[PDB]
């Protein structure tokens, strides 16, 4: 019904619970 | 051996083919049906957290166990998803193992 | 019909049909393993996964039996089993890195 | 083949399991 996926996010409780998951994706 | 005995063998002939042709059916229905119900006993006796698991079980109770060619096609969907997880999990891995100062081998 | 002359012919045409119908059924999933197998492949080829994981999960999608169907069938079960295991390996050395950097990781959808 | 955590720092010594640990 709905086009989508669960997926995997890595979070910086120190950055305010901020989505860092693509710059640890990228090194 | 009279020509009308040719009629007997023949519908017997044809009943064969039928059954046959209804069992292969019935085999691979319920081939499907059984490696569904194992995998997804397999997957609970993973360490994986309840989202995953659930995440997963939900599309593969979602495999056609009707048609086989569908069923095939779902399999393949299954499959490309666990590798696109895989694949993403991995670059996760080797981006916190680069901030760590550690290394990954095989 | 009932005359001996038009039951024996059309039998005959009919037992050759359930043959034929036999026959398409096979290689119609001979056919769809083939094209199911080879799509896999280069889904794969498109990942960004090291060359030592691909080598691993190629080997088994080349490996799906491609003459019986049920055999197949375990055999694409025996694939979703190892993805299942490897992924799940993974995950637990991902989390060990979670708590080793004081990160926190969520589900989401995209 | 298995994936497995090394340490520069140390060799290269496999602490895969350790992290695996917390
Ligand atoms: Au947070
Ligand atoms: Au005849
Ligand atoms: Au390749």
């Amino acid at each position: 019904p709905k086009r989508e996926r669960k997926t995997i996010r890595i979070r910086d409780p120190n950055q305010g619970g901020k989505d860092i998951t693509e710059e640890i994706m990228s090194g | 051996h009279s020509l009308q005995n040719v009629i007997p063998q023949q519908q017997a002939h044809i009943a064969e083919l039928q059954v046959y042709n209804n069992k292969l059916e019935r085999d691979l229905q319920n081939k499907i049906g059984s490696l569904t119900s194992s995998i997804e006993w397999y997957l609970r006796s993973m360490e994986l957290d309840p989202e995953i698991k659930a995440d997963i079980e939900q599309q593969i109770n979602s495999i056609d166990a009707i048609n086989p060619l569908h069923a095939f096609d779902d399999l393949e969907s299954v499959i490309r998803n666990l590798i696109s997880d895989y694949d993403k999990l991995f670059l996760m891995f080797k981006g916190l193992i680069q901030r760590s100062n550690y290394q990954y081998s095989f």
